[PDB]
């Protein structure tokens, strides 16, 4: 694929002097980066990865799909309550496989009508008509024939067909009621339309289009017999059975027989009508010939043997071969040939090419068709998962998570994790790894953002992780809120200074009962501790404590012990005395400052005041 | 997404993206650092800040873990590699807005690359330069960042001929978390491997053979994942290369070659990759930019070229 | 991100309500949930608020002993249940969060009274016979008469906007509401355009339309 | 409880004026105070929290400051699109709100009176309505006359918000009667009193002349 850099500014023209172009991939998907290091080329271009979707439509089906990807449980997976657990296993995923359908066809419709390109649609509608041909063909029937369950496989078949195309167009209908140069509706074309409508199961329309024209008129005149056959014909049309294979096995039993009757007698008709009706009716009766004869693609003629001939898919074999024999493939859309390879047997080799039109749609499909047993882990042997030793399905889901992580969009971060964490293969120590790797990246904002974040590290065990993830959180309300050992010592110092120097906080280190049930280290009981004896200063006996508090603070711990030393010296007894001298015995630039701010030297001040205290204690 | 002026005069030698992919760090050879916002509301990119960092071309450039704040590293012509830190409490375009938190003069030769190392390593860097000395760096107590040590020195080169304007160098650390400290080295046509001994030195593990010129970038991929790892390197022979590497003449390491590419037909100045490992990307004299993808057997095709 | 709140309309007094606030896109379990309210043209009244966290409860003055507010953090979702309700707590409730109150419900409107909803009358403000000649006319609708608020009225169906001002209602001292609406057109346009006034009282149910023409004499 | 005072309740700035608003509590609480903003009709959207800390996406024009008991919102450079009553907030308590308008020259009114109908006669009341229509300033006066008494008690008016483009009011008034009281009067009068008015503007009808 080649796309242009920037369809504005393209730095180069001439090979004159081929420049020395560089790009570097950044974090965000949608967001990377190239530039040039040649003179007179200072420009930077931004680039995003081709192809990209960045829409909402497509984070809602990536949300859809994993959520019928895990909703599968236990049968996103395929084993090998006895003969049951095989057809409930196909009943569900069968189910699953139209959850996707429907999904995807969701997706499609919101991309046609908010866009700005709609060959996405259109990619995005082929992908679904092969998936409906899918499931048609090994998703209702579990291997069985179309006596199994007839309701379902025709309303699916039914369905695949038309909406793989658009004709007949409406756009087509009028076409023809309106185009003359003969006698009312009896041209090849308004019966190739008729008839085209039955083979495609369109029966109202197909009713609708001879009430139209000539059912009662130019029939109900001149000829009374081949009115009777074009009515009641239209009757078994009108009970055409689509639930019990009892009720088509008579249906085409009197259709037979109508075509029978018709096939000789009265012929008070033109000579054209006379087949013209003779062939409606051989159509509807199941003649190979004709349903071939007005098939215009191999899918009507298909379509057309499954209705009215014979309902067994033990001659899909051959019928498709007749119907290729009729019209060829259609080069012109991307979804023929696959339903083709579907319905005769080579289901495989289709992942590569889906993974072209969308590796979502792709990744999921690999998944239900190894739900299935369409496909399976060969690989018999390197502690890791994304690679060929696992699934094809695995890969493929793997690889989608890896690249919904560089899209930055926090809402599929979630899908990410959890495709991950889901995949049917891999030791959970391996996930463990391939989470602690990814993680980081989460493009978090919010507080519940964090706490996702968190919570994913807490049920997988990541204490490094959630430790670095908040040392990134870290980096006064701030700090406050973080209260690394250096870092807390840090604090605590700085808490120390803070209370030298002289607030809800700080209550309630002594909305707020929660804040109080959130609390329930050192460096905070300190803190608490110098609160206290503010406090209690604020607030002799108790100032004496408050002193006592102090001390052993010191003890415990330069500019606390000076701090300490002008409060004592600002107040001017065994206990006290003893006190005083562990400080002396105890007793840089920082410090002098702090002495010089307080007296706006400092040692012989302090052994002046020791030696008043002294003084005061043998007074005593 | 319409380019923009850098604001440089002189050419720009490396841009390289912050953690998030939200910033974006430049230096020219006007000697000059710029950091550039990517605006949320307007989703356009507007300058943060520039400012004179060196006395002569800088070449190199790198951002450090965010968990240890916001730092940017520059290596220019001058010898020196310079550390810088942002203070939130500046003006933006102010030129005052990033701190050089300490200079490393120790090089006696030009430099050409500097990396951060792997966050779960502590800050720790390398460089390399015309001294064809690789050396290694650590701020030890991560509160001091201007306590940069040298933490390693190692001889790349043996013999660099006085007379050659043709010099080129490269480094590349391995990402991977849980894989064994080691990291890539280009030096002219040669490029090897350094890995973490036991005794806490570097040691040449392997070489990447095969290059028949110029190594003009080396990166080593995210092995996320994966149990091997993979390094690509864009030579002047005009040939994109892609080596598996996997540890099972004094080496515990293997040395498969994966891809080759010539598609530039002409050298290969930029490699670069993925977060997760999964997209390799090349620039070249052809003026595209193209992207690589592995497929199931692990070769690499081409999923995209950009021009 | 986003509050919902349901469950409030009319009630009479002496009667109960609960309301509900659906949040998402935040931690409901560490949050906490408040209930301000706003009675008709005054402030704002905190009336309750629960930590989610530890199931603390707290109300105002105003409220206590009528109003319990609670949380299922399992649905994310909180309550107020108002018991012995009055007209005194007639008023717009707004639910909101903390993590100050940076989430806001879109409020819903509690009216609690035993006045029978009454649909308005609905009668025209005729444009005047001496409308100026070249000049610009006023012409109207007058709703009176109705119970509870509120009322919407337009003109000619949405298509007439300019010119348009619909006043606040005023309370009689009947205890019943009036208020007017009003437009300006030219003058030459009374003979020649229509104007019609459509009225809707959703408590009773009531639409009306009338057309506002010159009166004959 | 706590109570938060707000000066002014009220107040005119013109666009590109400086605005301040200052909310002064009870007691002391501390710098736990939040600012919001309330359109008419609408949910209040927070502003401010912790005094000063500004919104994440909240225009740069607005910021937060403390000084000891004393709360201050400052608009650095008003918009038309500012207007709205603006709250501070320390049980939870908030302020009483600050109306803040758009100052413009003054506009007179134009003056219309309105008869009763037929139909609400025909119901046994008579209304009849004065309109005040785009003035300025807000403080017009509105005097009632039936056969040139003055009237009192009887009548009722509201106003509208101002216009969000010519930033003018307009003005309703209800003179309330009996049919009775209403078919004993001939002339019916509606006199408006106005800044921009150079005297006082009467519009009148007689009753049941046309």
């Amino acid at each position: 694929i080649l796309v242009p850099m920037t369809v504005n500014d393209q730095p180069i023209e001439k090979n004159g002097d081929k420049m020395p172009l560089k790009f570097k991939l950044g974090p965000l998907s949608y967001q990377n980066m190239a530039f040039i290091t040649a003179k007179d080329k200072y420009k930077l271009y931004p680039v995003r990865i081709p192809r990209l979707d960045t829409s909402k439509e497509f984070s809602a089906y990536v949300s859809g799909l994993f959520e019928i990807y895990r909703d599968l449980g236990d049968d996103r997976v395929f084993n090998v309550v006895n003969s049951n657990f095989a057809k409930e296993h196909n009943a569900t995923v069968n189910l699953a496989m139209e959850a996707i359908l429907n999904e995807l066809e969701v997706f499609i419709g919101r991309v046609k009508d908010q866009d700005g390109r709609v060959n996405r649609f259109y990619e995005l509608e082929e992908s679904l008509t092969v998936l409906n041909c899918l499931r048609t063909m090994y998703f209702i029937l579990d291997g069985q024939d179309v006596e199994e369950n007839r309701s379902e496989f025709i309303e699916s078949l039914l369905n695949w067909i038309n909406r793989s195309d658009g004709e007949p167009d409406e756009e087509y209908i009028e076409q023809v009621f309106s185009v003359a140069g003969k006698k009312v509706f009896e041209t090849q074309y308004f019966w190739k339309l008729l008839n085209q409508l039955v083979l495609r199961g369109l029966l109202s329309q197909a009713i609708g289009c001879i009430e139209r024209s000539d059912l009662l008129p130019y029939l109900s005149d001149t000829c009374a017999v081949s009115f009777d056959a074009v009515s009641d014909s239209i009757e078994l049309l009108k009970q055409y059975p689509k639930d019990s294979s009892s009720t088509f096995r008579e249906w085409k039993n009197l259709v037979l027989k109508l075509s029978q009757a018709f096939g000789s007698s009265a012929t008070d008709i033109s000579g054209e009508l006379r087949d013209y009706i003779e062939d409606f009716l051989l159509v509807i009766g199941g003649n190979q010939r004709k349903i071939l004869q007005y098939s215009r693609t191999w899918y009507e003629s298909f379509c057309g043997f499954l209705l009215y001939y014979i309902p067994s898919l033990e001659l899909s074999a051959e019928y498709l071969q007749m119907s290729l024999e009729a019209n060829v493939v259609d080069i012109t859309n991307d979804w023929e040939q696959p339903c083709v390879d579907i319905i005769s047997g080579k289901i495989h080799s289709i992942l590569p090419v889906m993974e072209s039109l969308d590796s979502c749609t792709a990744a999921f499909t690999a998944m239900i068709c190894e739900a299935k047993g369409l496909i399976e882990n060969i690989f018999e042997g390197l502690e890791d998962l994304f690679s060929y030793r696992n699934g094809m399905a695995s890969y493929m889901l793997n690889s989608f998570a890896f690249e919904l992580c560089s899209l930055g969009d926090k809402e599929l971060w979630p899908v990410a994790i959890g495709l991950i964490a889901l995949s049917a293969t891999g030791t959970r120590s391996a996930k463990k790894m391939v989470i602690a790797e990814l993680l980081p990246h989460y493009p978090f904002v919010t507080n519940d953002d964090i706490e996702w974040m968190l919570s994913i590290c807490v049920e997988w065990r990541l204490p490094e992780i959630a430790k670095e993830i908040y040392t990134t959180l870290g980096n006064i309300e701030s700090i406050a809120n973080f209260s690394l050992v250096k870092s807390y010592s840090w604090l605590l110092f700085e808490a120390s200074c803070m209370e030298g120097q002289k607030v809800l906080n700080a209550i309630v280190s002594k909305d707020d009962v929660i804040i109080p049930q959130d609390i329930l280290v050192t460096n905070s009981m300190r803190q608490t501790l110098a609160p206290y004896a503010v406090l209690s200063q604020f607030y002799d006996r108790e100032d004496w404590g408050q002193a006592l508090r102090l001390l052993l603070l010191l003890i415990e711990f330069h500019y606390l012990v000076l701090l300490v030393a002008k409060f004592l010296y600002p107040i001017f007894e065994d206990s006290v005395a003893t006190v005083i001298e562990v400080i002396e015995t105890k007793w840089s630039n920082l410090y002098e400052t702090i002495i010089e701010a307080d007296k706006s030297a400092t040692l012989l001040k302090n052994l002046r005041k020791k030696l008043n205290f002294k003084l005061c204690q043998a007074f005593m | 997404m319409q380019p923009f002026d850098s604001g440089h005069d002189d050419l720009v030698h490396d841009v390289v993206y912050d953690f998030y992919g939200r910033h974006v760090a430049t230096c020219s050879s006007d000697q000059h650092i710029k950091v550039f916002k990517l605006d949320k509301d307007t989703s356009n990119w507007e300058l943060s800040d520039s400012w004179r960092a060196h006395d002569s071309s800088i070449v190199a450039i790198d951002w450090a873990s965010p968990e240890y704040g916001r730092i940017i590293a520059s290596a220019s012509y001058d010898k020196t590699v310079k550390l810088w830190e942002e203070d939130p409490d500046q003006e933006e375009c102010s030129g005052r807005r990033w701190n050089k938190l300490c200079t490393l003069n120790d090089s006696k030769g030009s430099l050409y690359s500097v990396k951060f190392a792997p966050a779960h390593l502590g800050l720790k860097l390398a460089c390399l330069g015309n001294d064809g000395i690789l050396r290694l760096y650590d701020a030890l107590e991560p509160s001091d960042l201007r306590s940069w040590t040298l933490t390693s020195e190692m001889k790349v080169l043996s013999i660099p001929p006085a007379n050659h304007l043709q010099s080129d160098f490269c480094l590349s650390w391995c990402p991977s978390r849980f894989s064994p400290e080691k990291l890539a080295v280009s030096a002219l046509e040669q490029a090897i491997i350094y890995q973490r001994g036991k005794d806490g030195k570097l040691h040449v593990a392997a070489k990447l053979p095969g290059h028949k010129s110029l190594i003009r970038s080396i990166s080593w991929a995210p092995s996320i994942g994966r149990w091997y790892q993979l390094i690509a390197t864009g030579c002047k022979d005009g040939r994109i290369r892609i080596f598996k590497i996997t540890e099972k003449l004094q080496s515990n390491l293997q040395v498969e070659l994966l891809s080759e590419h010539d598609d530039h037909n002409g050298e290969v100045w930029s490699v670069s990759w993925n977060l997760t490992g999964t997209i390799l990307s090349s620039a070249g004299d052809d003026g595209k930019v193209r992207l690589w993808k592995a497929t199931y057997s692990n070769e690499f095709k081409c999923m995209s070229v950009i021009t | 991100v986003q509050l919902v709140e349901s469950g409030g309309g009319l009630v009479q007094p002496g009667g109960s309500l609960r309301l509900s606030c659906a949040a998402s896109g935040f931690n409901v379990s560490y949050s906490s949930i408040h209930w301000v309210r706003q009675a008709p043209g005054k402030g704002l009244e905190w009336v309750a608020s629960i930590y989610p966290y530890y199931g603390s409860t707290s109300y105002a003055d105003s409220v206590k002993g009528r109003f319990t507010i609670s949380a299922d953090t399992s649905k994310n979702t909180a309550y107020l249940q108002m018991n012995s309700l009055r007209a005194e707590d007639t008023a717009v409730y707004y639910c909101a969060r903390t993590g100050a109150l940076d989430y806001w419900g879109q409020g819903t409107l509690v009216t609690v009274s035993s006045a029978s909803t009454k649909g308005p009358s609905v009668f025209p403000l005729a444009p005047s016979s001496k409308s100026t000649s070249g000049g610009t006319a006023a012409l109207g609708c007058l709703v009176k008469d109705y119970f509870p608020e509120p009322v919407t009225v337009s003109w000619n169906s949405g298509a007439l906007t300019s010119g348009v001002h619909t006043f606040p209602a005023v309370l009689q001292s009947s205890g019943l509401y009036s208020l007017s609406s009003v437009v300006t057109v030219p003058s030459s346009s009374l003979g020649t355009q229509t104007y019609i006034c459509n009225v809707n009282h959703k408590p009773s149910n009531t639409k009306v339309d009338k057309k506002v023409e010159p009166k004959s004499c | 409880d706590i109570q938060m005072t707000q000066s002014p309740s009220s107040l005119s700035a013109s666009v590109g004026d400086r605005v301040t608003i200052t909310c002064r509590a009870s007691q002391s609480v501390s710098s736990a105070v939040a600012w919001y903003q309330q359109k008419p009709g609408k949910a209040p959207k927070l502003l401010i929290y912790s005094a000063s800390s500004l919104y994440s996406g909240v225009p740069s024009r607005f910021s937060g400051s403390r000084s000891g008991t004393d709360f201050t919102l400052t608009i650095s450079s008003l918009q038309p699109e500012d207007f709205a009553t603006y709250y501070c907030q320390q049980p939870i308590t908030f302020g009483q709100g600050t109306k803040v308008e758009i100052k413009r020259t003054v506009a007179a009114p134009s003056v219309f009176i309105f008869p009763p109908s037929d139909s609400q006669l025909k119901s046994g009341t008579a209304s009849v309505v004065c309109l005040l229509n785009n003035f300025y300033p807000r403080e017009a006066k509105v005097q009632w006359k039936v056969d040139n008494a003055l009237q009192s008690g009887n009548s009722q008016e509201s106003v509208t918000e101002q216009d969000s483009k010519d930033s003018t009011y307009s003005l309703s008034s209800t003179l309330t009667l009996s049919k009775a009281d209403y078919e004993k009067h001939k002339v019916y009068a509606c006199e408006v009193t106005h800044q921009g008015l150079s005297s006082p503007v009467t519009k009148s009808f007689n009753r049941g002349e046309c």
